[PDB]
């Protein structure tokens, strides 16, 4: 049961998660059906309130004008 | 269920709960008969055992009622199809027989054509199951209905953003925030003729949870009629 | 004509030379009267429990 972070909520069926709007998107011609499931078919997962997109590298759902931060490991 | 009522004592029989290894309920089923579950074909794609609870009321608490059968045998319809839940039906044969009971009685499948022509155009039917209580809410520890309205087609057809087959049905509300929700696919749509109960739909599939503009879509079972019999012939 | 009143059936209704002819689901059987429903079990499908 994942703890949620300030704009995620908890999916406690997870079935959600993988339609969540992706910062730098491109969305699928046909989401993933599994979202229109109403089975509970997944374990619990945070994912974005509604009008968040997930910031593809920090992870985490900001506001559509905040997708924006570099990575490199040392 | 996204707001209805809890189902009193007696009140929804035929009610089924389908659940995971870990005793976590993951979708509905109506009782058919001594051995055998209706349910949605999806609820069983992941593959993994799992069993069968009628009895139920509440689920944090066992509390004499229950009974677990042992599925032994599953029959998902074979032109079923993820991509859009078409045919989404199947049937589950238990080991072991259900011992009807207070709370534990099955529910009639209706004769296709009355269905069609007087079931289906009642006003309404009643949606029920352990699910989620909201949109975005958790899953219901309590077995809840809700009486939802039948829908006309393009009505339905034409608020959906993905296609209904004839192999489905809409049924809800435009704007009215009541819906069934995740956890309560499988779960009996059945619609009541004069203090009976005929099973009219399957909880299939939906876009979000009681959205304005949007219907909960229903696998319409007055056409996996016989699909059902023979299901109960397999061997 | 069964659209009166589903012919005055209470399960299925249906029509026999211009004569509507009660039925009934499985678990039932048709009262004498042709019209009602004789639950020939305990647990007739349909009907609740508390009873
Ligand atoms: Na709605």
């Amino acid at each position: 049961y994942p703890e949620c972070g300030e704009n995620e909520w908890l999916d406690d069926c997870g079935t959600q998660k993988p339609c969540e709007a992706k910062c730098n998107e491109e969305p699928p011609e046909e989401e993933d059906p599994i979202c229109r499931s109403r089975g509970c078919l997944l374990p619990p997962a945070c994912v974005c309130k509604d009008g968040f997109y997930r910031d593809t590298v920090i992870g985490d759902c900001v506001r559509e004008e905040e997708c924006d931060q570099h990575e490199i490991i040392h | 269920i996204v707001g209805g009522q809890e189902c009193k004592d007696g009140e929804c029989p035929w009610q089924a709960l389908l659940i995971n290894e870990e005793n976590e309920g993951f979708c509905g089923g109506t009782i058919l008969s001594e051995f055998y579950i209706l349910t949605a074909a999806h609820c069983l794609y992941q593959a993994k055992r799992f069993k069968v609870r009628v009895g139920d009321r509440n689920t944090e608490q066992e509390e004499g009622g229950e009974a677990v059968h042992e599925v032994e045998v599953v029959i998902k319809h074979n032109r079923f199809t993820k991509e859009t839940y078409d045919f989404d039906i199947a049937v589950l044969r238990l080991k072991t027989p259900i011992t009807f009971r207070m709370n534990v009685a099955p529910a009639c499948l209706p004769e296709r054509d009355w269905a069609e022509s007087t079931l289906m155009t009642q006003k309404t039917g009643i949606v029920s199951g352990f699910g989620r209580t909201h949109e975005k809410g958790r899953q219901s520890t309590r077995l809840k209905m809700l009486e939802v309205p039948y829908v006309d087609r393009n009505s339905c057809k034409l608020s959906s953003s993905f296609i209904i087959t004839q192999n489905m049905f809409c049924a809800g509300y435009d704007t009215k925030q009541e819906d069934a929700c995740q956890g309560d696919s499988g779960g009996p749509h059945v619609t009541r003729f004069k203090d009976t109960y005929f099973v009219t739909g399957i909880v299939s599939w939906g876009e979000g949870c009681a959205r304005k503009g949007k219907y909960g879509i229903y696998t319409k079972v007055t056409a996996f009629l016989k699909w059902i019999d023979r299901s109960m012939k397999t061997r | 004509l069964c659209s009166l009143d589903n012919g005055d059936c209470d399960q299925f209704c249906h029509e026999e030379q211009n004569s509507v002819v009660c039925s009934c689901a499985r678990g039932y059987t048709l009262a004498d009267n042709g019209k009602a429903c004789i639950p020939t079990g305990p647990y007739p499908c349909g009907k609740q429990t508390l009873e």
